[PDB]
């Protein structure tokens, strides 16, 4: 009966959702996690990634 | 200043390595020419200078 309304309360859950997922991409960097970068690479590579 | 030519790679922005962190830091932000010759005809001597 009220499809408008739970649609409008999914949609923004599925908005979140998908803003907090993002954090786990590498987006081309040799990692996701960025304390793991500062252990790997010295300054200069590490700012890079 | 006077280094061993193996350790030259040190003396650049952002580095790490006994001369790098014990001896001459550059900073990160560096302006600058680094310049260097082999002196081996001056600096160097038999049993050792």
């Amino acid at each position: 009966a009220l499809g408008k309304l739970q649609d409008v309360v999914n949609q923004n859950a599925q908005a979140l959702n998908t803003l907090v997922k993002q954090l786990s991409s590498n987006f081309g960097a040799i990692s996701s996690v960025l304390n793991d970068i500062l252990a790997r690479l010295d300054k200069v590579e590490a700012e890079v990634q | 200043f006077v280094i061993r030519g193996d350790e030259v790679r040190q003396i650049a922005p952002g580095q790490t390595g006994k001369i790098a962190d014990y001896n001459y830091k550059l900073p990160d932000d560096f302006t600058g020419c680094v310049i260097a010759w082999n002196s081996n005809n001056l600096d160097s001597k038999v049993g050792g200078n």
